């Protein structure tokens, strides 16, 4: 039984959430923000990512060089990432360097220069990032997957934004973005590891007290996405490995089917030919794929957003003449979530997940990420006892009902990259979403 | 970690407040002890294959019912086998380790079909990074044998079933085994290990064939998949000051979209190159390395010159600020290493198997600017410098140029 | 029938003193009249090989055993087409009729049957 | 060979009494002059491809009607293109060489489909011998660039059509071309070369990018295809005494089913290993090498120790008998080199292009025991020894062991 | 007909002043009414490719030319199945209608025809 997550608020509406671990010597403190690229329109798309660069370019007090030195002197590091719905800025340090790190984070978020000279400098760095993501195949595949599934909608936009916007982002629109979005009621200060909650609350009162509150304070993790069945083919015969993602519209964080969808995902599971144990996994798809050498890997996912999600699988394969078999057998295993699954598969997947949801949190950064994610999506940290009860409530017959309304005979979003000549047209893929025998 | 002994096996456990336990068996069977090149890697990949009481298949299916995970790796010093599970499932995992050490079948088909192919994919994945290759090549030049043996099995030197069976006969013995339990009740682990590992052979301590000898030189690994360069300096007398020096010289940025304020980080300005100083203590010898990767051989060459200059400049004079920055970065590095399960296990493993007391992160020594500059001076004035170039080797620097 | 079945049933018979006293002499006579030894075969050479399990067992044979099996099959095929029997050293002697393949197929089948069982496990 | 000049081209011919002529074009375009690694090998393989007046196909079909043969090779110094034909067919062969030098088309498809694949098979055939590999690796360590450039094109460094076209623009020029005619009437050749090579560019002398620098070191080439070891000693001042020393130390047997009476041959007794001392003069630097091949790394190691001892022993004393045997073996080696059309062409090619007057076999100097021992003493005490190991490199010797 | 023959005959016509005066205007009208440019094709895209010679010529195309040809074929196929014509930048302009393949096929055929001739040589 892990120590209890303590939670306090400030007057502005900033949440402070902490989980202490007296066995470790480091601490991850940071700011989780319920805001990301999805909050941009088409004209300022890329702003959130642009700001992440300039946050480390110097403040009203410390210059870029002074900033570098201050963190070097602390001994730990700072890190940041911007997603579609979430922005994170954290600092890993020593136990007694926590007041320094909170002070630096408060500075870069509230009091950043955003000097025209630095905007102009980063504008090239970010332009170069557009031509180097091209190598990260998984990211290419998932960005096209969002673009097509949420065609012409805010969730469909990339985080980097178009080339055109990068050239036209001003300090004015940067300032406007962070003033509108980085408000106290949307922010959570998180501490995990060697942190005292009461000390962290005092540091929040000292540094984050003059944060703006939004005009209309909605609860944390408050949002209509209209999924498009569609495909993107990025054929490249010179690549040796095909990368394919297939997804349906999945579930939001607060869906009643959230846990049902996780169990369904665990029934298919993951596979990697490079891992020794993968040939012996219980998953039927794993067995088919390994015995027939159909793939190098597959990874089931159930990605959630505030008001929608994507549920599907990501495949990589060198077997270019049997892509058809790989996709065929994958979708036939999904069909069985509707037609065939019983207590045998469901109880097995529940066993595996009851541990998996706890295992994931193995370092202070993972714990902080868990507290921060849950507070910004659900408005609260869900205790392991509650999670164990929600998993236990999932029956085989919940899974069947969920798959019958979510997967069975449904439109898919499909992205193929690489030597995908063997990937059949949309209809033949989508025809495998049902079984004529059932 | 309360160090104790259970039926001749050294057991270290630290109770915690988490639903997740890590149990690691640390074996004195790393590559410095390898009888045959690559045999330690193969033995690592042979863990949790078929045993007499339980097949590999049955183990994996049951592991999935507990939702446990399996992690294994090989170092120059150890083989580490780690399981991660829910606290209550401790007896199962203790018994599984006992089956592996006492009753592994070691079948030819497992070697041909399962173990060797996985070992080969493991190495190819690591080599995708040219910096890995460069640092491996540097150890090979510096030590030749022992610490100079390859960690990983390679195709050019095939490991036979008899090789692995012989090595396992030595390694899988009470004298070469340490059990490390993170978030495990220490009294409960001792009771279980005492019943499960009672009939394990006593065996004898595995030893390095030959004394550690230091050599200078060059390695020129021609690849087509990226460029790297290691500048290593073999150390005859490993001292803790080299940790402080490695963290001082630094190289990686502590901040996104930045270079960093470390001397080596500042050597990469104007280039798409990265740099990392590392120090490897192996008890009886050490290696101080600076590895530089990048896509341009010309830029790597440029950084390499600035890197050796940085080391010389450090030998001249360090400021008090810089010495404090080194203490802070080093204390932090020590702390995060003791937290990460893989490295944690091997740290205590060393303490149990050898006798090298762990230096707690809160006891990491503060080195004065005098002590740091003296350490860098010794390195700049080394009689045996090693340089390993990987990639377009015709365009990378040579030792005599540096 | 699986090799596993055949081996298990045979072991039940060999355990029972009475049963073995009757069956073992009959089996030895059967093998003599079978006459596969007169074409230089070993018993295991006759086992049906066109199954995934058996193809896997044959791939696991040591190269030496594998090369010798190939020769025995080719030699027997030549006796068959010529309507001749083995003579002299070509005749398989009882002491040469070793179960070289049985251990490999028993391991292949053990895993395959365990897999089938574990595919049907029910969490209690 | 009567050296003359025909339209700015140096022509050497020696008339004989035979029906067979050998005409060779020697180009100052060997690998020491290469602009890109492997271009001189690719340019060699591009000779007699499509020219504007005559396709490769047409050339081969007509060559068959004359029953002529075509031989090409690349050295560190030259590209040599040699044709062998009946005496009377001389004007055809002169014109064919003119077509190659003046109007080679250099088409991308020829490079991809014809030239590069043939170059690749050429190299793979040579590398089947581990001793070839060892001696190539030794030049690479010893000289780095220039003489240290690879002679042959390799896969890791792709030669482009633009590379080869640029190199050919430099090389195929009156300043870099020598014509050598064996059993060709000298007056007739001058007349033909004077009409055929008149419109060839003059160009300029091709030069080595950078001065020749000498380095010591080690190369460790892991093959699975046999074992060899070269012990090389770079020479800053090439002297003819090293030929005598190479022949003295010897290594190959001068009679069937025997070992030989040479000090290096006697080092192989009890082993299935062979050994060969070689001296390479390159004008401004030299290399003295001893190459040992065998199937056993242990035996190679054994011979390598004896080989170094033999050189030291030679530095101590040579008898008058041994000095005379060295003169005899050296005079013979010179004579047969001047006879073989392949080496003959490059010898006169070096006299025509550079200006190093040939040493006639009958004028080969006799070295006293004093001069030989002094030469060997200078080698045993070299500051820059090179060692290239090929094969099971973990089991072959290192420089510091020797 | 071989590309060689077509090119040679065309060159005879272009040489002749009178001939070119009549043929060039007709050929330009023909090409306009042919309408392959309205599907974004270049003339050389239409040449029959299923012969050894043409397969060899296509393999010798520079990678960029080869990639662009693939796109034009796919784009034209899409116009064909949709019963649409190219508009705007998809229409091949006269200045874009370059003979990218002709030099490659002429070289392939030159060798092939020389080979045929030389297979029939008679030593005089």
């Amino acid at each position: 039984v892990s120590p209890k997550t303590r939670t306090s608020n400030l007057k502005n509406g900033l949440t402070i959430a902490s989980e202490s671990n007296p066995l470790v010597q480091t601490a991850t403190v940071g700011v989780w923000i319920d805001a990301g690229s999805r909050n941009e329109n088409a004209y300022n798309n890329g702003t959130a990512h642009f700001f992440e660069h300039l946050a480390f370019k110097g403040t009203d007090k410390r210059s870029q060089h002074q900033l570098e030195l201050d963190i070097e002197n602390m001994g730990g590091h700072l890190n940041a990432y911007t997603s579609r719905e979430s922005t994170v800025y954290y600092a890993k340090s020593f136990k007694d360097d926590v007041p320094k790190s909170v002070e630096i984070l408060a500075d870069i978020l509230q009091h950043s220069k955003l000097a025209e000279s630095a905007i102009d400098r980063e504008r090239e760095v970010i332009t170069r990032e557009l031509e180097e993501v091209n190598k990260q195949y998984e990211e290419v595949v998932f960005d096209h997957l969002h673009a097509t599934a949420f065609m012409n909608q805010p969730l469909g936009r990339t985080i980097l934004g178009p080339r055109e916007n990068i050239q036209t982002i001003t300090n004015t629109e940067l300032r406007k973005f962070i003033t509108e979005n980085y408000t106290a009621d949307r922010m959570v200060l998180v501490g995990a590891g060697a942190v005292d909650h009461d000390a962290l609350v005092e540091l929040a009162e000292k540094y984050f007290s003059h944060l703006p509150s939004s005009q209309s304070p909605v609860p944390l993790g408050t949002p209509i996405p209209n999924f498009v069945g569609s495909e993107v083919r990025l054929r490249d015969d010179t690549m040796p490995v095909a990368h394919i993602a297939i997804a349906v519209e999945g579930v939001s964080w607060t869906s009643e089917d959230y846990y049902t969808a996780l169990v369904a995902q665990a029934i298919i599971g993951n596979y990697d030919r490079a891992v020794g144990t993968s040939r012996h996994q219980g998953s039927r798809l794993s067995n088919i794929v390994s015995e027939n050498n159909l793939a190098n890997s597959f990874q089931s996912f159930s990605t959630s957003y505030s008001d929608t999600g994507l549920w599907g699988i990501y495949l990589t394969s060198e077997n270019t003449t049997q892509i058809d078999d790989l996709v065929h057998f994958t979708l036939k295993e999904w069909n069985r979530l509707s037609t065939s699954v019983s207590n045998l598969q469901v109880e097995r997947a529940k066993s595996q997940l009851k541990a998996g949801l706890l295992l994931s949190l193995d370092g202070t950064t993972y714990v902080a990420e868990d507290i921060g994610r849950q507070l910004t999506t659900l408005g609260r940290r869900v205790t392991p006892a509650e999670v164990e009860a929600k998993l236990e409530a999932v029956t085989e017959h919940d899974v069947r009902a969920w798959a019958q309304k979510t997967l069975y005979d449904k439109d898919i979003a499909l992205v193929g990259l690489g030597p995908i000549e063997g990937l059949y047209d949309y209809n033949r893929i989508r025809n495998d979403m049902s079984m004529m025998r059932w | 970690f309360s160090t104790a002994e259970a039926a001749g096996v050294k057991v270290a456990a630290q109770d915690g407040q988490s639903p997740i336990s890590d149990l690691s068996v640390v074996l004195r069977g790393g590559s410095r002890y390898a009888t045959v090149p690559g045999v330690s890697h193969i033995l690592e990949k042979f863990a949790f294959q078929n045993t007499v009481p339980k097949s590999a298949l049955r183990f994996v299916r049951e592991l999935e019912l507990f939702g446990g995970k399996l992690y294994t790796h090989t170092t120059r010093e150890h083989i580490v086998l780690r399981t991660q599970f829910l606290k209550q499932d401790l007896p199962y995992f203790v018994d599984a380790f006992a089956n592996v050490l006492k009753e592994t079948k070691f079948q030819q088909f497992e070697l041909t079909e399962r173990v060797a192919p996985v070992a080969e994919l493991d190495l190819l994945k690591r080599e995708s990074d040219p910096a890995f290759t460069a640092l491996e090549a540097a150890h090979e030049v510096a030590f030749r044998t022992g610490l100079g043996n390859s960690v990983y099995a390679q195709g050019y030197s095939p490991v036979t079933l008899e090789d692995v069976k012989e090595f396992a006969r030595q390694v899988y013995a009470k004298q070469n085994v340490a059990v490390v339990g993170n978030n495990v009740v220490p009294a409960d682990l001792q009771q279980l290990v005492g019943t499960a590992f009672a009939d394990l052979q006593e065996g004898s301590k595995v030893t390095q064939a030959g004394t550690t000898t230091l050599h200078g030189g060059e390695a020129r690994v021609r690849t087509s998949t990226g460029n790297a360069l290691t500048i290593a300096l073999p150390i005859a007398e490993p001292k803790p000051v080299y940790h402080a020096l490695a963290s001082f010289l630094g190289g990686p940025a502590s901040m996104p979209w930045s270079v960093g304020a470390s001397p080596l980080a500042q050597a990469t300005v104007g280039t798409h190159t990265s740099v990392k100083a590392t120090y490897h203590n192996y008890g009886d010898a050490g290696l101080f390395a600076i590895t530089i990767k990048g896509d341009s051989p010309a830029e790597i060459s440029q950084v390499a010159h600035k890197a050796v200059q940085a080391l010389k400049d450090t030998g001249a004079e360090v400021t008090e600020e810089q010495a404090a920055r080194a203490y802070a970065k080093s204390k932090f590095a020590a702390a995060e290493a003791f937290e990460n399960p893989d490295s944690s296990a091997s740290v205590i493993g060393m303490e149990l198997l050898s006798g090298v007391s762990r230096i707690a992160p809160e006891n990491v020594q503060k080195f004065t600017p005098a002590e740091l500059s003296e350490a860098a001076a010794q390195l700049s004035a080394s009689a045996k410098p090693v340089v390993a170039a990987v990639g377009q080797v015709h365009a990378l620097p040579f030792a005599d140029e540096l | 029938a699986s090799i596993t079945s055949v081996v298990k049933t045979s072991e039940l018979i060999l355990k029972s003193p009475l049963l073995s006293k009757i069956v073992v002499p009959l089996a030895k006579t059967y093998v003599k009249f079978s006459g596969y030894r007169q074409l230089g075969f070993k018993m295991n050479d006759l086992i049906i090989e066109e199954t995934p399990n058996m193809q896997l067992a044959l791939r696991r044979l040591p190269p030496t055993e594998s090369y010798d099996r190939v020769y025995r099959l080719i030699r027997a095929t030549q006796f068959s087409l010529s309507h001749k029997l083995a003579t002299g050293n070509d005749i398989t002697k009882p002491e040469e009729d070793d179960h070289y393949l049985i251990p490999y197929i028993l391991d292949v089948e053990a895993e395959a049957f365990e897999k089938d069982a574990l595919d049907n496990l029910e969490v209690v």
